[PDB]
RNA sequence: AGGACCGAACCGACUAAUGUUGAAAAAUUAGCGGAUGACUUGUGGCUGGGGGUGAAAGGCCAAUCAAACCGGGAGAUAGCU
RNA sequence: GCUCGCCGGAAGACCAAGGGUUCCUGUCCAACGUUAAUCGGGGCAGGGUGAGUCGACCCCUAAGGCGAGGCCGAAAGGCGUAGUCGAUGGGAAACAGGUUAAUAUUCCUGUACUUGGUGUUACUGCGAAGGGGGGACGGAGAAGGCUAUGUUGGCCGGGCGACGGUUGUCCCGGUUUAAGCGUGUAGGCUGGUUUUCCAGGCAAAUCCGGAAAAUCAAGGCUGAGGCGUGAUGACGAGGCACUACGGUGCUGAAGCAACAAAUGCCCUGCUUCCAGGAAAAGCCUCUAAGCAUCAGGUAACAUCAAAUCGUACCCCAAACCGACACAGGUGGUCAGGUAGAGAAUACCAAGGCGCUUGAGAGAACUCGGGUGAAGGAACUAGGCAAAAUGGUGCCGUAACUUCGGGAGAAGGCACGCUGAUAUGUAGGUGAGGUCCCUCGCGGAUGGAGCUGAAAUCAGUCGAAGAUACCAGCUGGCUGCAACUGUUUAUUAAAAACACAGCACUGUGCAAACACGAAAGUGGACGUAUACGGUGUGACGCCUGCCCGGUGCCGGAAGGUUAAUU
RNA sequence: AAUUCCUUGUCGGGUAAGUUCCGACCUGCACGAAUGGCGUAAUGAUGGCCAGGCUGUCUCCACCCGAGACUCAGUGAAAUU
C-alpha cells in the first residue's frame, strides 16, 4: 500500500512509503545468496566511469532464475521476498523434485499459487512458455531476446510487453518504451506483469534517502568553472551556450544510437 | 595539528620497499641509479 | 518513529580578545554549531599531473596548485635591470 | 622528612601505532638541560626482555595486488583465467598467589587445560580438490534476570583522645580468594521418533531437500549468574624473634549478611523497521573413484612433542608526528566516594604532580579579572564587548500554520532546615515459618529485616534556600534560501553547493555514456516504474506571446559537392 | 526591489529629530514567469530594523586582585647597519 508519513519533522513531510505486508519478514534463502561488492562507479583502471555512484547500504545478491528452463516440473510459490538489487519483488518457488529458485514476482502471484514452464504449460500468470506458444495480444514479461539466455526485457517494477504480431519466424513486441521490436518465435516469456506497480509512487522525501540507495549528489555544471565543464563560468548565472554534456554532446535532442549491427528488429523506435 | 608524516612500517615497505622497487621496470632503474651513485642504503627496507 | 529536541565525549570553526622575531609556519582563552546520522573514527586498499578527486571554492592531490614533485633537454630565451 | 597547593572520565593505570635501550645500578658534570646542578630521557661502564596456553609465525579468506597459459598492444607493456598473496575479520588451550634494583598469565608454588605424533588394547566401514549443514553477520527500541562495583550493618583487631565533651546510637582499619571441574537455573529457539517413496544438490549418497503414512506428547539445542569443589590452601589488618632502621623467617584474628547497581554479561537473544545487512577455512555430516581376515575410523590408557620470533621502557607524551625537554596532533581498554539526570560540574580516594631561571619592588602602560555613585546605548559602521537570562514542579501561553508546529512562546507561583502525619509513609527488596511437589537452583502463602521517594501541615534561621560550580535573554516587523546538510586546510560558512520534488532529452541491452591505441572494465550480475546527461530546486497557486536567428529533430524534388573513373 | 541612475522619489508609520527600516503609490533609467514568477508554516552561529531587560559601550572614568613592565643575580637573541 501507499502511506503518507505524518510531518512530525522536516524530512518526513513528503516521505511516501510503499508498505507491502505480504513480503517475507525474515532472512532470505541462504543457498541462493552471493557476495556483491560495491564499485563506486569505478572500473578496473580505478577511474570514475559513471558519476553519482557511491555509498549506500550493504546488499547481498539474490540468484534469480531468468531462464526458467525447468520444464514439466510444477512449482509452488513459498513466499514473496524483498530484493534490494532490483525494483521488483522476488518469489521463492519450490519444485516438486525439491529444488528451490528465485523468480520475479508477477502482478497477482501469492504464496501457494502454482507455476509451470515449458511448451505444455497453461496460460496463467507466472508461467513461462516460448512466445511461439503464447497467444498473440497477451501480456508477458521477462522476455528472452535470444533463445536460452534468459529474460532481459520487462524486468522492472510494473513493466510488461504486448505481443502484437507473429510472422511465424519472428514475433513483434511493444516494449514499455513504445518501441516495436521483434524477436524470434522461440524466446521464452512469462505471462503477466511484474507486480510492484506502486513502486513508482514512492517519494524519498529527503536527501539522505537517496544516499541510502547509493546515489551521490549531482553537481549541475553551470555551478562549476569553465576548466571543469562547458557550462562553467560567468559573473553570476550566465549560461549563454547550447546545453551539452561534459565532454561536449548536445543532451537536448541529439540521438546517440549508432549501433547499426541489428537495424532490423527495430520498427517504431518510439514517439 | 596533524602533520603530513604519519609513520607506518607496513605502508613504508609496501610503497618504497626493496621488493616493491624490484617489482617494476622503473623501480629497478631506481635501484640501478642508486647503486651507480654508491648509496649505502638502497631503499627503506630496514 | 525521527537527516526530531536539550546537552558531554566525539567531529566542527560563527564572534571577540590575545598572540603576530608567537607556546604554535593558524594556536590559546571565553562564548558558538552538529552531536542516530548526507554522522564520526582505526587499519589496509584504489584513483597520478592537462591527469586524479571535487554536495563545485579553481578547492584538494605530503606546510608547494589557473596544471604537484624530482631529474633531464639546460648555460631555454631575456631588444630588460 | 613535615606541611601547603594542583589533576583525579586524568595531569591516574594498561596497550596498539611509532620510537629503538630512552629501562635498572654504579660512576662523571666539559658539552646537552633556555639558570645552578651533587640531578637527568646527558657522558661512560655493567646489568636487564625466560611462554605448548599472550602476540607474531601459522590455517582461512575481504577490498585489493600479483598472475602459468591466455587475450591485447610499435617496444616498454595492459588486462585477466587456473592459481597465489593480502587483516583492519574467522580458526585449539592458564588462572590465582609469590618473587627481581630492573622481566613475568613467560620464572617459582598450587591447581588446570588444548592440539598433534607413536605404541598397546577393545570395537569397527574407512576414504575427496566433490555434496550438504554450520561458521554467518543490519539499524533502532524494549524491558526482565545478573555480575563488576558501591553503601550500611554484623564480625574481628586497635583506639579512649594536645582544647569543652567523647565506655557509646562513639572513632580507625580489615572483612580478600581465580581458572578449571561438577551442577544446568532466570531465560531464548525448535514439535519429536519410526517406516516407505522421489524429475533436485554436475556422478554417487544412509547426508540435505521434497512427498505420503504411522506413533507419543515430552525431545533436544543454546544459556548469564548462583551454588559446590578448587581452598585443612593462598592472602590477610597487626604482632613476635632477627632487625646495617635497607629489610627477612615463623606466626597471623575476622574473612559474613542485607541493600543499591551498571553503558558490562545473558543477548550473535527478543520486539520492530526499511535503507534488507562479508567471504573462506577450522568444525559436523555424506558418500565417489579406491582400499577390505589390510589400511583407516571411534574410545580408553601409556608415552612423546608443541619449534621459531616478539616480550626492556615511553606510549594524550620530555621517548611517537610537529627543526625544540614546543600551551598543538595521536586509536583502543580500565571507570572509586559525596552532591548530581549524567562519562557535565565542584570537592576528594587510589595514584600522580607543582609544569627546569629565581629574588625583590608594588610607577606609567599592556594583558587576564573583581567592584562601582547618578544616568542607562547618550557608545559605535553595528549593543562589538560586557552585563543579563539560566534548574525542577504546577499554573498559564498570541498571531500564523503544511495542523506536526509556533512553544521552554510570553507570564505567574512554590523551592532551605526541623518535627509530625509515619519512633521511616507509598513503593521496592525479601528471611524464617507454614503448605504443596514430577523434592528442585521448585510453586504458593508468609511477612521479619533492609532500602526508600514524594506530598500536606506546623515550626524555624538568613538580606538572600534552583544560595557555590553548573545553568535558555525575550518579544515585534522584514529580505534571502524551504528544511538537516556541504564549501575556499591557513582572512569569505553565505543569499553559493547539495537536497527531496519537477521537467526536457538520450538510451532495446554487446544500451546510451565513461576509462582505455586494444583487449577489457565500469554502467549492471541492472533491463525503460531502468540508466546517463541537462536545467529547475520542498510545498501552494501557476508557468503567458515569438521558430526570423543559432542548435536540435525530420523531409525529399532540385541545385552545388570529395576520393575514385 | 539583493534589481530604481535621477534619489535621502512621494505619502503614511515609528523618533524631540530616521539617506536605514516598515506599509502604500508606479514615473519598472534597466522585474517577470523552470538560467522559473508570486506566496509560504517551520528552520538559520544568515542580511536589515524596532522594543523590554541589562549593563563601564558611553557621559567620565575611580579603585582593587593577579601576570608583565621596573631593580638585583644567572643565561642570553633578533630585524637593521
Amino acid at each position: 500500500a501507499v502511506v503518507k508519513c505524518k510531518p512530525t519533522s522536516p524530512g518526513r513531510r513528503h516521505v511516501v512509503k510503499v508498505v507491502n505486508p505480504e513480503l517475507h519478514k525474515g532472512k532470505p534463502f541462504a543457498p541462493l545468496l552471493e557476495k556483491n561488492s560495491k564499485s563506486g562507479g569505478r572500473n578496473n583502471n580505478g577511474r570514475i566511469t559513471t558519476r553519482h555512484i557511491g555509498g549506500g547500504h550493504k546488499q547481498a545478491y539474490r540468484i534469480v532464475d531468468f531462464k526458467r528452463n525447468k520444464d514439466g516440473i510444477p512449482a509452488v510459490v513459498e513466499r514473496l521476498e524483498y530484493d534490494p538489487n532490483r525494483s521488483a519483488n522476488i518469489a521463492l518457488v519450490l519444485y516438486k523434485d525439491g529444488e528451490r529458485r528465485y523468480i520475479l514476482a508477477p502482478k497477482g502471484l501469492k504464496a501457494g499459487d502454482q507455476i509451470q514452464s515449458g511448451v505444455d504449460a497453461a496460460i496463467k500468470p507466472g508461467n513461462t512458455l516460448p512466445m511461439r506458444n503464447i497467444p498473440v495480444g497477451s501480456t508477458v514479461h521477462n522476455v528472452e531476446m535470444k533463445p536460452g539466455k534468459g529474460g532481459q526485457l520487462a524486468r522492472s517494477a510494473g513493466t510488461y510487453v504486448q505481443i502484437v504480431a507473429r510472422d511465424g519466424a519472428y514475433v513483434t513486441l511493444r516494449l514499455r518504451s513504445g518501441e516495436m521490436r521483434k524477436v524470434e518465435a522461440d524466446c521464452r516469456a512469462t505471462l503477466g506483469e511484474v507486480g510492484n506497480a506502486e513502486h513508482m509512487l514512492r517519494v524519498l522525501g529527503k536527501a539522505g534517502a537517496a544516499r541510502w540507495r547509493g546515489v551521490r549528489p549531482t553537481v549541475r555544471g553551470t555551478a562549476m568553472n569553465p576548466v571543469d565543464h562547458p557550462h562553467g563560468g560567468g559573473e553570476g548565472r550566465n549560461f549563454g551556450k547550447h546545453p551539452v554534456t561534459p565532454w561536449g554532446v548536445q543532451t537536448k535532442g541529439k540521438k546517440t544510437r549508432s549501433n547499426k549491427r541489428t537495424d532490423k528488429f527495430i520498427v517504431r523506435r518510439r514517439s | 595539528m596533524k602533520r603530513t608524516f604519519q609513520p607506518s612500517v607496513l605502508k613504508r615497505n609496501r610503497s618504497h620497499g626493496f621488493r616493491a622497487r624490484m617489482a617494476t621496470k622503473n623501480g629497478r632503474q631506481v635501484l640501478a641509479r642508486r647503486r651507480a651513485k654508491g648509496r649505502a642504503r638502497l631503499t627503506v627496507s630496514k
